[PDB]
RNA sequence: CAGCCAGGAUGUUGGCUUAGAAGCAGCCAUCAUUUAAAGAAAGCGUAAUAGCUCACUGGUCGAGUCGGCCUGCGCGGAAGA
């Protein structure tokens, strides 16, 4: 019930150790081996699922960190302490953009992976290392290689196989208003909405029906009360979509004829990603006359130019949406990930 | 300073003994009794009271003034009465009064048995509802920031004890 | 009591889909456990559902449980009443284990 | 003209039937239908003309109905049918894109029945141009 | 002077290469009547109608009050076995 948002943050690799170059007296003794050890090898930055939270601010809030380097190396030929590398903590469903080799590391689906997106350094080599009678005075110093250089952009896509999107007040919020227990502000004025809503459907036994909702938009680049145009990235990651068609509306837009358009905004982004399935269910038939109904329905479905099974039921009221739910459970268990 | 010199009315009724730097407000609406720094002289004039200090003291008119302040909480408390109101917000919270042990349900593993003062009486007018009524601010003031402490606001949903008076802010943060 | 007892939880668990229900008597052959029942469980939610059902009507029947041991993982977990224990197993995970050789 | 109970005004004309892309439902939800704008909506407007938007007011206490007064419209879409240009600046101000003049917008401004700030005259013929020159025109006074 | 009791408006939801903007990241002149005073502008802040306060004016007690600088002596900066 809160804003979206998402960001960037700059992180720098941990440096490796320096080399230590040292020498020692003993009580009255003036020459001794030398003295001075190892570096630090720089630091790893982690990425750990969070499954326990839904917040991106962290990421405005801090932009910038440092992996500490690693300690030089001391005397009595004591190693520099590897840097503790720090766990960044990333919400699921994250993909990262870098600088330069813009290709994503691997996608963040599951809960408790960690993902290295920085390797550190290699620490330095010690005077004590290089002991030889070449050169009879071990001098020379090896800094460490730092670490590599990776800036991390972020977005957040959500993970929910079934996803809602359509007209204003056309049923896309109050869809959760169903047998799932998410309750968020809906009513019958334009939009509805400003923040998108999850909510999940128990069924029977581990099978899940987590649905996804966003506010969409008119006619492509269009806003009828400042509602944003990039709504759409937290969508295109559902297995199942489906979408809503505004009935009757009391002054709004016509019918069918109107969804011609409707086609575009799905390739509008770049291609609507391969055209995935889309279902055209429709919503609030309670407060019409389903003898009514048959003859648009035969009329809305066909004028577009779909000739697949159309699903009609009434979102607004609650009724009838549990045929949705094993048909579309049905194509899980039919049709798994490949 | 012109506070100290601003003179307070008491009304009739109320009898007020002094005995050097011991003041009591004895009245309709109970007994009360403070004493000072002794760097204030009340002087008894016609019905009304003012206040000042002496020389030998830096402080002077600062203290002056809260005398007259002070005094002017007791001479309403004992003819009228101090009223704090105090409400329960969210569910599950629930509220009694039983003889001079006053009972809260906050959401814990026990009810809670909040001992009151001498002087402070406590009603639930209704089952999120708390009224406070005594004749000094001082008692009554902390007594309904001790029922306050226990569970005070948060201010994400307001959900505990609050002032009738004070408001709560309800703000979005750590979005999602 | 255990007759009792064992009524009353062959009925509470059939209530709620528990299917492949076998009633074994161990008198004698072990010294542990009074009487056995077997329970099958397709998969993990509702199984723990079954070990919640169980352990929140014993708390209502007087009846204190002992110990459980289904955590983290819904392969096996036991819910005990003392003369009576019972196993809810998943279907695939039982044929690992033993059937009725007990 | 008193108090709370929210006076709300939305329209963006009167000569079409209530578009919704403009404006939408929004005209009322509290206990006004919407379906309204036929029988009294429609009571004077449709008697003199519709080229002009005019705000409403609501005034529903406890009835099905609603018992408000239709008043003048604004003074800011006058400038499009009657005046002059029909969609505005463009460049704000980089020049001077439109004009007026004293002779024009004498007697448009004299047609509201009653919306008046005092009894004179010629104080509320400097006040119209308020809305103008405030978009990069020019005063031909 | 600060308190307390009231006002806080009219074009005006200001139009504009404004995807919504009715005071707010853009946009401009920064003007124009009624009045005792009120800004196309002070803010906490909604997708906006919004909720409320403030810049200034009036009344109330009535004689001091308002906000800048220099300076001796004082506090913090000043944690280790």
């Amino acid at each position: 019930m809160k804003f979206v948002d998402e960001a960037s943050i700059l992180v720098v690799a941990g440096d490796g150790g320096n080399g230590c170059v040292s020498f020692r007296r003993e009580k009255y003794i003036p020459k001794g081996g030398p003295d001075g050890g190892d570096g630090g090898d720089g630091g790893d930055v982690w990425m750990e699922a969070d499954e326990n939270l839904n917040t991106l601010i962290d990421y405005r809030f801090e932009k910038s960190f440092r992996a500490e380097r690693g300690q030089n190396g001391a005397s009595r030929d004591c190693t520099g302490k590897r840097g503790k590398d720090v766990t960044i903590k990333v919400p699921v469903g994250t993909r990262v953009i870098d600088q330069g080799t813009g290709e994503t590391m691997g996608d963040m689906t599951k809960h408790g992976q960690r993902l290295l997106v920085a390797k550190g350094g290699w620490h330095g080599l010690g005077n004590t290392r290089f002991k030889s009678s070449v050169n009879r005075t071990p001098r020379q110093k090896t800094n460490g290689t730092p670490g590599d250089k990776r800036e991390l952009l972020l977005e957040l896509m959500l993970l929910a196989d079934v996803g809602m999107l359509g007209m204003p007040n056309a049923g896309k919020s109050t869809f959760i208003r169903a047998v799932s227990a998410a309750k968020p502000k809906v009513a019958d004025y334009p939009f509805t909405t400003l923040v998108p809503s999850l909510g999940v459907v128990r069924m029977d036994n581990e099978k899940s029906f987590v649905v996804a909702d966003i506010p969409g938009l008119i006619e492509g680049a269009a806003e009828g009360a400042g509602l944003g145009i990039r709504f759409l990235k937290h969508l295109e990651r559902c297995r199942v979509l489906l979408h809503l068609i505004d009935i009757d509306p009391i002054d709004g837009t016509d019918p069918v004829e109107n969804a011609r358009i409707i086609i575009s905004e799905l390739e509008k982004y770049s291609q609507d990603l391969a055209t995935k399935p889309r279902w055209l269910v429709f919503n609030k038939i309670d407060l019409l006359d389903k003898v009514e109904a048959e003859e648009k329905a035969k009329a809305i479905a066909e004028a577009l130019g779909w000739e697949d099974k159309y699903y009609l039921i009434s979102a607004a009221s609650g009724l009838g949406v549990k045929d949705l739910c094993w048909d579309v459970m049905t194509f899980i268990i039919e049709n798994p990930v490949v | 300073s012109r506070v100290a010199k601003a003179p307070v009315v008491v009304p009739a009724g109320v009898d007020v003994k002094i005995n050097g730097q011991v003041i009591t407000i004895k009245g309709k609406n109970g007994e009360l009794t403070r004493t000072l720094n002794d760097a204030v002289e009340v002087k008894h004039a016609d019905n009304t009271l003012t206040f000042g200090p002496r020389d030998g003291y830096a402080d002077g008119w600062a203290q002056a003034g809260t005398a007259r302040a002070l005094l002017n909480s007791m001479v309403i408390g004992v003819t009228e009465g101090f009223t704090k109101k105090l409400q329960l917000v969210g569910v599950g919270y629930r509220a009694a009064v039983k003889g001079n042990v006053i009972n809260l349900s906050l959401g814990f593993s026990h009810p809670v048995d909040h001992q009151l003062p001498a002087g402070i009486t406590a009603e639930c007018p209704t089952q999120t509802e708390i009224v406070l009524k005594g004749a000094d601010k001082q008692v009554i003031g902390q007594v309904a920031a001790d029922l306050r402490a226990y569970r005070r606001p948060e201010p994400y949903k307001g959900k505990g004890v609050r002032y009738a008076d004070e408001v709560v802010r309800t703000k979005e943060a750590k979005k999602k | 009591q255990g007759k009792a007892l064992q009524d009353f939880v062959i009925d509470k668990i059939d209530d709620l889909k528990g299917q492949d229900i076998i009633a074994l008597d161990v008198q004698g052959k072990s010294s542990i456990t009074d009487c056995m029942i077997i329970c099958t469980g397709t998969s993990s939610r509702h199984v723990m559902s079954i070990a919640d059902h169980v352990v929140q009507e014993s708390r209502a029947a007087g009846l204190l449980p002992l110990g459980v041991e289904g955590e983290n993982s819904a392969d096996w977990i036991v819910v005990d009443l003392g003369d009576v224990i019972v196993h809810v197993m998943q279907e695939e995970s039982r044929r690992l284990y033993e059937l009725e050789k007990l | 003209a008193k108090k709370v109970q929210a006076y709300v005004k939305l329209q963006v004309a009167a000569g079409m039937a209530n578009p919704s892309p403009p404006v939408g439902p929004a005209l009322g939800q509290q206990g006004v239908n919407i379906m309204e704008f036929c029988k009294a909506f429609n009571a004077k407007t449709d008697s003199i003309e519709k080229g002009l938007p005019i705000p409403v007011v609501i005034t529903v206490y406890a009835d099905r109905s609603f018992t408000f007064v239709t008043k003048t419209p604004p003074a800011a879409v006058l400038l499009k049918k009657a005046a002059g240009i029909k969609s505005g600046s463009g460049k704000p101000n980089k020049d001077k894109v439109g004009k007026i003049s004293r002779a024009q917008l004498q007697e448009i401004a004299q047609t509201k029945a009653a919306d008046m700030t005092g009894a004179d005259i010629e104080a509320m013929t400097r006040s119209i141009e308020g809305t103008a020159r405030s978009m990069g025109l020019v005063v031909e006074d």
